[PDB]
């Protein structure tokens, strides 16, 4: 029978079945409960909404992601999500699936732990694994080398590999991903005078955040243009009418990528880390490295990313070398895609924990090579 | 000169990729916007008709 | 290398300017759909005034 | 020459020169005008009071406020404001001072600038500067650490410093201040039948709130009390008899700066959002931080807040942090206090901007390190 | 990096050295990996707590040794080269046989990385298990070994055979930089 694989991930739960082509469902992973008190009886309210539901229903409660950066913090409200995706947006029974599940790397292990033995307990499934995000992202890109640079709505990882090796030691995580980004687009947006501050609105500045925003092959020049003329404001239409305009911050937001300084952090760019992460790597492997540069996740689906990537990270490696970066079109559900490859293989059907294994073992067994 | 000319093409190159794709962005824009006139059109001709139907 | 990724420089060059003339008449015939679509939608909410307040 | 310290705020503008002990003018920053038609000739009535003068006339008047959360929204009531400030209040030629003013931090842009700009036009000064208001209050407290709470009457914002360096990143305004408060009590006033809903009868409503009201320090202990004894019940007289009593009320009201939602607010209360602050700052100086929250402003006055705030606060931080609260008598007057101080230096008087300097660089120059 | 693995994060060039004072305080070498492992393991007699400078204790377990063995097993890191006891053997192996003996009597021990609890304990372990049966290993680990370096060097200073050895300023603008590398060493 079939596998599934959900891709949790923050912002967006990614679930389907294992061989298909996309993911069948795809809705925010939020979940919301209202806020007032309601006054029609009969109306016969539940207590809290979850996904789409909730995003529909926002202008009356208070949305709060269970995934704060890769990690679970919220259990019940996760387990929550878990139970509408199975029941509602898929629509099939637990008990006869093995579930694939996704996580970034360097995380606390007792997140991995507690979520096999949710999936063991709770919902029953026969089997279930844990994955490495970008190692199924680079899976679904069909290479076999080649860092990758995932950057999801909440982490953003580069992972070395070569020949299906992975060089654990050159893993560079960094917890700047698109939450960061809203947040600081929600701060600088005030400086027009527009004040959004409800968690309900911070999916509008979302949704301004993925429509107008790109990054600027040259962060001066852009600054200068759009201080001289006007052909960079764009304007946009608010939920109630009241269209606003927005300049210099369409590329100052997504800047934040390569300066993290602007929202307060020290570590360096994107650029900085991927090339820092390629020259942990061997010696002779870095030209390969350097010509297949992949990029996943929604974070990395900015108009221009790519052009500004290659620019920098090719100012900081030598002149011979070859620099490529890999950015297909519906990268953003790149991590689901290698999911749904890897789950259909048949080598791979004797990797999954059965749960005979886990009450033999006890949730300790993920750690084991039944990884 | 050869890698002098050859930095010339790169940059004139990617240049011209962004102008045109950030054109591909605005036609992207107007054709959607094209649409929206087009249905408002519609719409606003037909509220013109029921008002000259019940006028 | 040097003739040989001169050449590759001077024909994508004009190949992708050729691909940013295509996309900026594109822009031209886009921008005079929005001009288009600017005079549509004025006529249009003039005639929706109009049907409103004779209705 | 001497400098000029004109600190707007909300609610009350307070001016005085430099170097002095405390700000020689305190008025409330209203504008009238009358409302009614006004029937004796000769009586040669002006068309628009301001300040005091309004105050006392509030009988036969509309009041407004020309800033509303820290913004300047009426920019004619605003310079109306200003010309009588300067001559009237200080009777002096503002030919010749250079102007220190003040703004809450997160603020339009275009506040600050055209600020600048009807400073130099209308008035004419030599020179001037706009300070953040919460800088100045911890100058005025003999700090160079510590977070501030300043909290006037329209915003309320929390500014780490540390070593004389800010942390942009993790300053925290937010919408909630005196107001706010003054309307909320002026909606639960309903419910034991007073109503008041002119702007005139919202000034004894402030009256009220200024000389009844009090943080309480355990929210359900005391509505408890309130409910069982009556010892909690005090008397007010109105401008024209009609004394009333207010039980419940007296912290009822204040306790909305802890929760928000009273008043349909979303955000945290006071000191969620101080330890938020505190925690978004780097780990080697929370502890100073916890150690110096220095209070200011009108709303920080209530009998009780410090005590009440060091409570929550506690309750949240550590066990082994030691937490104070600066919390002066005098406090309503830290901003311009500081600001006299700052205005006073000498190694500041090359930080002004000069009029020459703006007529070559146009009121962009705000934004300009010339800050 | 293996405190990431417990929810501790540290990042910022700042608390590095507060991660260097846990390393200083807490960590300290097993003498025995896979036992210490298996113990850690089982109960939770090595747990111990730290507080950081804003209170919000921590606890580090299994850490506290796994940090420190990367000195054995520098794969834990992804180097490739040996542990520092095999590195210790094969320098011994490289001298002439005749000088061996000596060279395992007198393994000295300095700086502050040689400073953890149960360095030399181990490091004996490990040298004599290389080495031949019928040699005393021994490992002169003095308690301010931290400060041998300058130690020595103030005794060599100190000396009056040493006084010419100096390079002179007069001599060093006679000859430039490139007199270092000349026997004035
Ligand atoms: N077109 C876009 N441009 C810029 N950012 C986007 C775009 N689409 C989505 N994003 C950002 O990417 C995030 C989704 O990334 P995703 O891969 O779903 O994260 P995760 O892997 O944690 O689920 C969203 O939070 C959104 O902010
Ligand atoms: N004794 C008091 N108790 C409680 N609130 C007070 C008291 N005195 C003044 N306030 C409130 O504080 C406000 C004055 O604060 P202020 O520092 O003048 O604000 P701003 O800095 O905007 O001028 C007034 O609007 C009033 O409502």
């Amino acid at each position: 029978t079939t596998a599934l694989v959900c891709d949790n991930g923050s912002g967006l739960v990614k679930a389907g079945f294992a061989g298909d082509d996309a993911p069948r469902a795809v809705f925010p992973s939020i979940v919301g409960r209202p806020r007032h008190q309601g006054v029609m009886v009969g109306m016969g309210q539940k207590d809290s909404y979850v996904g789409d539901e909730a995003q529909s229903k926002r202008g009356i409660l208070t949305l709060k992601y269970p995934i704060e950066h890769g990690i679970i913090t919220n259990w019940d409200d996760m387990e929550k999500i878990w139970h509408h995706t199975f029941y509602n947006e898929l629509r099939v029974a637990p008990e006869e699936h093995p579930t694939l599940l996704t996580e970034a790397p360097l995380n606390p292990k007792a997140n991995r732990e507690k979520m096999t033995q949710i999936m063991f307990e709770t919902f029953n499934v026969p089997a279930m694994y844990v994955a490495i995000q970008a190692v199924l992202s680079l899976y679904a890109s069909g290479r076999t080398t080649g860092i990758v640079l995932d950057s999801g709505d909440g982490v953003t990882h580069n992972v070395p590999i070569y020949e299906g090796y992975a060089l654990p030691h050159a893993i560079m995580r960094l917890d700047l991903a698109g939450r960061d980004l809203t947040d600081y687009l929600m701060k600088i947006l005030t400086e027009r005078g527009y004040s959004f501050v409800t968690t309900a609105e911070r999916e509008i500045v979302r949704d301004i955040k993925e429509k107008l925003c790109y990054v600027a092959l040259d962060f001066e020049n852009e600054m200068a243009t759009a201080a001289s003329s006007s052909s960079l404001e764009k304007s946009y239409e608010l939920p109630d009418g009241q269209v606003i305009t927005i300049g210099n911050e369409r590329f100052r937001c997504p800047e934040t990528l390569f300066q993290p300084s602007f929202i307060g952090m020290e570590s360096a760019g994107i650029h900085e880390t991927t090339y820092n992460s390629i020259m942990k790597c061997d010696i002779d492997i870095r030209k390969d490295l350097y010509a297949n540069n992949v990029m996943s996740g929604g974070t990395t689906m900015y108009p221009g990313i790519a052009d500004r990537m290659q620019k920098e990270i090719t100012a900081l490696a030598p002149s011979t070398m070859k620099i490529k970066i890999i950015a297909p079109p519906e990268r953003k559900y790149s991590v689901w895609i290698g999911g749904s490859i890897l789950a259909s293989l048949s080598t791979f059907q004797q990797m999954w924990i059965t749960k005979q294994e886990y009450d033999e073992a006890g949730p300790s067994i993920v750690h084991r090579k039944c990884f | 000169r050869a890698q002098e000319r050859l930095a010339t093409a790169l940059q004139k190159l990617e240049e011209a990729e962004k102008a045109a794709d950030e054109s591909e962005r605005g036609m992207k824009v107007i054709e959607n916007r094209a649409m929206k006139d087009e249905e408002k059109m519609e719409l606003q001709e037909m509220q013109l008709k029921e008002a000259k139907h019940i006028a």
